This record gives C-alpha cells, sequence and structure tokens, in this order.
C-alpha cells in the first residue's frame, strides 16, 4: 500500500512508488471515505502512474493512500451461464444472489476480429418497421445507427425494434430460428423513466431469462459510461461466437459515451483535436463498433444496433461526425414526420445507404425489392422537395406534372411509416408500395421493370 | 427457466462460501502444523525478491524463530497482530508490499474461481 | 473401519537408512493429510513429519530435517517415511498418524518400532 | 367466451410453475451433493496457492 500523492481531482489521481504496474491493469487503492475503490492504469510513468478509478473521489487524504497490483492485465469473470441475470457498470450482478463463477476471464479492453475472418451476410430480419426493411436491409453482422436529435424521443423509437427483432423463417430461403435468438443490452446513462421503461418491454419481448443487461445510471459514476461499452461487447464475443447463438446487441445513450469521453479528453495530458473535443476519439470509436461482424464459419453473429441522442441537428457535431463515416447503411430520425404524429419518424430524404446492392437486394436477399428500393428513392424525393419550392414560386402554384409529385409525398408517408405495434412481412410491404405507385404514370417509373409492376399488381 | 436459474446460484453459493469456511478453519490451526515454516520464508521471500529493499520487516515476535534467516538475510524484524503474514517495507520510500494469506484466500475466487468450481463440479 | 499398519521397523546402526511404510485402508487415502508421530520408551510424543494429501506440501521438525524424507503413494494407500544418517536419539516407536483431518490426529496407526544401535 | 377461456389458461400456468418448482429445489441438491464429497479435494487446491 504505496502512499504518496502528487495530484488527485476526478477520477484521474497520481500516485508514486511505482514501476511494477502494467497498460491496463486492475489495482486496488484505499480512501478516507473508508472505502476501497478501483483502478486501471491506463497510463505508466517513471516513478508514479497514471490510475483511473472505477468511482467519483469524494474523499481521499493523503495520510492514507494504497495501491496493490491485483493482476497483471485488466480483466472480467465470463461464463457461459449469466443469461437470465442482470448487471451493472461495475459488474457486480445486480440480482442478488452470488456472483456467477467464469470459464474464461476475458480481458475487459476488447480483443479485435480479423476483416479475413468476415464474409458478406445476407439473411434479413424483420424490425417490424417496413422502411428499414426494404430501403437499408437491415442484415446480421451490420451496423445502422439510428440518429436521434436532442428534445426528440430515443427511447420510445428503440423499443419497437426490440419487440418486433425476428428472423424469417423462410421468407429469405431460410431461418435462423432452429437456433435460439437473443439479445443483448447496455445502457451508458439514463434518469428514472428510462430505467423502468426499458424493463417493462423487455416483458413485452418475453426476454429477462435470456438477455445480459449491462444498466448504467447517471447515479452511478461518470467513468464507467466509457468503461461499459467495451465490457458488454466481451460478452457478445463470448456468446455469439464460442456458444453460436444469433445475439443482438443494443446500445443506447451514446452521447452520455460522449461526456464521459471528453472528460479524459482535456483533464489528462492529451490536447483537443476534432473541433474541441480529443483526438484519441477514433479509437474510443472505432474498439466500439468494429467488435460486431459475421465471421465466415461461425453460425452466430454479433448484430450491433447503436442508438444515438446526439447534440440538436447539427451534422458538424463530433457524434454523428465519425458515425458516419464508420457504419455501412444509415437511417435518420427528424421532426417532419414527428409533428404528424408517426412513430417511428423516419425520414430517408436527407439518409443516406451505401448497402443496398451490395451482398444484399441479391444473393439469398430478396431481388423483389432489388428495383423497388432504387425507385422509393427518386420518387420519395419528387415529394418533399416540392413541397419547399411550392412556397417560393407560388403560393399554390404547381404544374400538371408537379402535382403528382407532390400527391405521393403525403400519401407514402402516412401509410408506410406508421408502423410502430403493426409488423409487416417483406411481403406485406412491396403490395400497397406499388399501390403508392400507380399515382405516377410510366415514365417516372422506368427503374421498376417490367417484371415488378405486373408481380405486386 | 428464472427460477431454476436462482436456486442452483443459492445452493453453488452454499458450496463456494463452505470451502472458504473450511480454508479459513485452516489458517487458524496453520501455525500449528508443522508446514508453518515453510509458509512464512516463501511469503516474506516474494516481499523482498520484488521492488522494496527490505529495509524493515514486521511480523510477530513468535514467528521471529521461523524467519531469523531472514532476519540475518534482510532488515530486522520487530507485530501485524495477525500471525498470518508479514509486511515487507522498501527503501524507495514508503512503499510496503504485503504478501500476507488472509488476502490471498480472499482473492482465490478473484484469481482463480475457475480451478476450484472445475474441481468442485466439473 | 479406518485401518493402519506399520512396517519396516527393527535394528539400524547408527549412521545408516530404513524405510519404514504405512499401510492405510477404510478410507479415501488421497483426500487426507498424514503424519509421522514417534515415542521413545518412557518418554512424550513427538511430531515427526506432515504431508498434504496429494503430496504437494511436506513439514519436517527440526529433529528430523534434511535426513528424512516423507512420501506417499496414492495408487497403493501407502505413505512412507525414508530416514537417513540415524542416531539413537532417533530410536523410538514410530506411529503412523492417518489421518490427519486438517492438521490433528484423527487415528493413530499400531506403531513400529526403530531401534537406532 | 374470452370468460371461459381465460380461466382455462390461468389453471394451467400455476401447475405448470408449481412442478418447475419441484424440480427446481431438488436440482439445487443436486449440485450440492456432488461437490460435497470432493470437498476436501477443493480445500487441497486452495491451500497450495496461497501459501506463495
Amino acid at each position: 500500500e504505496y502512499t504518496g500523492i502528487t495530484y488527485i481531482s476526478g477520477p484521474l489521481l497520481f500516485v508514486e512508488n511505482a514501476k511494477d504496474l502494467a497498460y491496463g491493469a486492475i489495482v486496488d487503492i484505499k480512501d478516507g471515505t473508508g472505502r476501497v475503490r478501483g483502478g486501471q492504469v491506463i497510463e505508466v510513468s517513471e516513478e508514479y502512474a497514471v490510475i483511473q478509478v472505477f468511482e467519483e473521489t469524494t474523499g481521499l487524504d493523503l495520510a492514507t493512500t494504497s495501491v496493490s497490483l491485483v493482476e497483471d492485465v485488466a480483466r472480467l469473470g465470463v461464463s457461459k451461464e449469466m443469461l437470465g441475470r442482470r448487471f451493472n457498470g461495475i459488474g457486480k450482478p445486480i440480482d442478488g444472489l452470488p456472483p456467477i463463477t467464469p470459464e474464461k476471464r476475458l480481458p475487459i479492453t476488447g480483443l479485435p476480429l480479423n476483416p479475413v475472418a468476415r464474409r458478406k451476410p445476407e439473411q434479413f430480419i424483420q424490425t417490424g418497421i417496413s422502411t428499414i426493411d426494404v430501403m437499408n436491409t437491415l442484415v446480421r453482422g451490420q451496423k445502422l445507427p439510428i440518429f436521434s436529435g436532442s428534445g426528440l424521443p430515443a427511447n420510445e423509437i428503440a423499443a419497437q425494434i426490440a419487440r418486433q427483432a425476428t428472423v424469417r423463417p423462410d421468407l429469405s430461403g431460410e431461418g435462423e430460428k432452429e437456433e435460439p435468438f437473443a439479445v443483448v443490452f447496455a445502457a451508458m446513462g439514463i434518469t428514472q423513466r428510462e430505467l423502468s421503461y426499458f424493463i417493462q418491454e423487455f416483458e413485452r419481448t418475453g426476454a429477462l431469462s435470456r438477455s445480459v443487461l449491462f444498466l448504467n445510471k447517471a447515479d452511478d459514476p461518470t467513468i464507467e459510461r466509457i468503461l461499459t461499452p467495451r465490457m458488454a461487447l466481451t460478452v457478445a464475443e463470448y456468446l455469439a461466437f464460442e456458444h453460436d447463438y444469433h445475439v443482438l446487441v443494443i446500445l443506447t445513450d451514446m452521447t452520455n459515451y460522449c461526456e464521459a469521453l471528453r472528460e479524459i479528453g482535456a483533464a489528462r495530458e492529451e490536447i483537443p483535436g476534432r473541433r474541441g473535443y480529443p483526438g484519441y476519439m477514433y479509437t474510443d470509436l472505432a474498439t466500439i463498433y468494429e467488435r460486431a461482424g459475421v465471421v465466415e464459419g461461425k453460425k452466430g453473429s454479433v448484430t450491433q444496433i447503436p442508438i444515438l441522442s446526439m447534440p440538436d441537428d447539427d451534422r458538424t457535431h463530433p457524434i454523428p461526425d465519425l458515425t458516419g463515416y464508420i457504419t455501412e447503411g444509415q437511417i435518420q430520425l427528424s421532426r417532419e414526420l414527428h409533428r404528424k404524429g408517426i412513430y417511428p419518424p423516419i425520414d430517408p430524404l436527407p439518409s443516406l445507404s451505401r448497402l443496398m446492392n451490395n451482398g444484399v437486394g441479391k444473393g439469398k436477399t430478396r431481388e423483389d425489392h432489388k428495383q423497388v428500393s432504387d425507385q422509393l428513392y427518386s420518387a420519395y424525393a419528387n415529394g418533399v422537395d416540392i413541397r419547399k419550392l411550392v412556397a417560393i414560386i407560388g403560393e399554390d402554384a404547381l404544374t400538371e406534372n408537379d402535382r403528382r409529385y407532390l400527391q405521393f409525398a403525403d400519401a407514402f408517408e402516412r401509410f408506410f411509416i406508421n408502423q410502430g405495434q403493426q409488423n409487416r412481412s417483406i411481403e406485406e410491404s412491396l403490395q400497397i408500395a406499388w399501390a403508392l405507385l400507380s399515382m405516377l404514370p410510366q415514365g417516372e417509373l422506368k427503374r421498376i421493370s417490367k417484371d415488378h409492376i405486373g408481380k405486386y399488381y | 427457466e428464472l427460477l431454476v436459474a436462482t436456486a442452483r446460484t443459492q445452493a453453488r453459493g452454499e458450496v463456494l462460501e463452505e470451502v472458504r469456511r473450511r480454508v479459513r478453519e485452516a489458517l487458524e490451526a496453520l501455525p500449528q502444523k508443522p508446514e508453518w515454516p515453510e509458509v512464512v520464508r516463501k511469503l516474506a521471500l516474494e516481499a523482498l525478491e520484488a521492488l522494496p529493499g527490505a529495509k524493515a520487516l514486521v511480523a510477530n515476535p513468535e514467528d521471529l524463530p521461523h524467519l531469523e534467516a531472514m532476519a540475518r538475510e534482510r532488515g530486522v524484524e520487530l507485530e501485524p497482530a495477525l500471525r498470518l503474514g508479514v509486511r515487507a517495507v522498501g527503501a524507495e520510500g514508503k512503499t510496503q508490499v504485503e504478501n500476507s494469506l488472509l488476502a490471498r484466500m480472499d482473492r482465490a475466487w478473484d484469481a482463480m474461481s475457475s480451478k476450484v468450481a472445475q474441481a468442485l463440479w466439473g | 473401519e479406518v485401518q493402519l499398519l506399520e512396517s519396516g521397523g527393527g535394528l539400524v546402526q547408527p549412521g545408516g537408512s530404513l524405510r519404514l511404510s504405512c499401510a492405510a485402508s477404510g478410507f479415501t487415502f488421497s483426500t487426507y493429510m498424514m503424519s509421522w508421530v514417534r515415542q521413545a520408551p518412557g518418554k512424550g510424543l513427538e511430531w515427526v513429519s506432515s504431508i498434504e494429501g496429494s503430496g504437494s506440501k511436506t513439514y519436517y521438525a527440526d529433529s528430523v530435517k534434511g535426513r528424512f524424507t516423507i512420501s506417499r503413494d496414492n495408487s497403493k494407500n501407502t505413505l512412507y517415511l525414508q530416514m537417513n544418517s540415524l542416531r539413537a536419539e532417533d530410536t523410538a516407536v514410530y506411529y503412523c498418524a492417518k489421518r490427519d483431518s486438517s492438521f490433528g490426529f484423527d487415528y493413530w496407526g499400531q506403531g513400529t518400532l526403530v531401534t537406532v544401535s | 367466451l374470452e370468460a371461459q377461456y381465460r380461466e382455462r389458461e390461468r389453471a394451467e400456468t400455476e401447475a405448470l410453475l408449481a412442478r418447475y418448482r419441484e424440480r427446481a429445489e431438488a436440482e439445487a441438491k443436486a449440485v450440492r451433493e456432488k461437490a460435497m464429497a470432493r470437498l476436501d479435494e477443493a480445500v487441497a487446491l486452495v491451500l497450495k496457492e496461497v501459501l506463495p
């Protein structure tokens, strides 16, 4: 128990008599509040070290300080059976019963997955929202952040994806219902309502005996907002890959993440370099997102669904910045369809998609929405855009042609994008879609083929 | 499935805590078994081989006949009031790396929780 | 019933060597710590040596250190004491403690007499 | 019609739980007894690796 402080302020401490510590090492410590906290040796020094405590200092005298190298690397006990159990960012189960015995004690830092070991997926799922399963096509081993503004809901929409997440039985040409489907959760900062709101929709889901919850609250330390992410994903790696189950991971409150990221950003030595946020931010959002992917030789998968909550509707803001680039195919929510009462309020007009004829829309993914996706785009556009152009050109001025454009706007959006407690299968989507498309005569419907038209007449 | 899982854990706990009970009984009579001189030197060994210089060694005076070899190796032994551990205090300053049995018992589910369980259960 | 049978006693010259054996039955031999205790004629009980269930830990009295080796064969249910560099003060009935629940003497053999002369 | 469907289901979703509770409890006992006769063996394993 090494004594001798030099700097204490926040969850970053410095204490001397050290050089026996390694990068990424579990120590313990003593405080004047008569409690034993944690510490990750994030940085190491000549005769001191930088420690990162797993709790906020609210008391620490300089008479009583301690350091005890527990282990050289830093780890968490992880075992096969831990499904049905709830957890927190510390890593203690919050159930009330003795903590389970590991099989492996895997690092919490994370081991990256080989880009060679993956291969293009092609087995799609029902999200119970039409719009996704047509336009972007949410497949296993793929990310798809759901961008959410501040003053906008984030919770509401998320719940819809959790109780209506389900593989196709052979609508894609196969199922994966033959292997158990399960879900993983981990919240990074939640209040009083968001706590209970999530739990009561998991009883709707009927899953609370086959899910692993790593809930981090805001009454819980602020340092565990960036520990918990990595931590959670290692219990994904263990159960998808090495025990062959298709595990859905759902990460929310990646703005409360970013609060904690900022802290270390400037309070440590390192200087800001991403327009007032850190420059080692990249790595912090790489190590997180890049783990996930269907591996070729494994049956099972980690399907990650990021749910942002980013400050306002800026796009220069750090969060949507890096996140955009990282993910392949994206989904957005706005305030155009949230003034109309349409839950979810997905808007794909500014949104973008990069996988929809890239191993998806072809393959064991149906080709019957292949040309539909391409068509819906330029068709939905004709809509939204001219709603603006009308208020300049005239006040009600629209020509024979443009009249039709705007006619297909109000309609498509209402029917289609209001799902919520309503599930639509691959077939149910396309039928309805084509009947709103009959509002435009042939010549704007060039992109759909001769077959398609009649197909879903 | 949850009422099955929970009940197994409660029983499983009873077995883990019960091995600790048995191991702590051993510890109370550990100086009474004659392997006590072999235990104290290897714990005092690791304390000095590490970072400390061994400017002082602190064990009980009734563990002093069993660590008088190491009185003459490094420093002098003056009490933990345990009779179950050995502090050593470095010359790099305050330092202090303490190898106590209590700590290691306690950490025997904090670093080899797997080993014991496999032998218990499989 | 716990049954313990010492063998290998008798007469040794000073500086000589002897090996005591003790057979065990009536219990699961490998899960128990085992000891040797001796008694000189008309004198008290002196602890000689101890060995863990697995054989991984051994313990010796200061009077016998370097000269005596305790060992066990868990497939044969046999405990051994190898004794080298014998002297007249090692003349005793050697009892086999079989078996120490953790450290104490729960059961005793019938003893084997070693005479060093 | 709802009235006579509900009370059918309810009376099986108690019994089913009840039967599972008797297995649960007994399999709690079945993990105890396997360990408790290989208990001394564990304790030898703990002892050997706390003395360094």
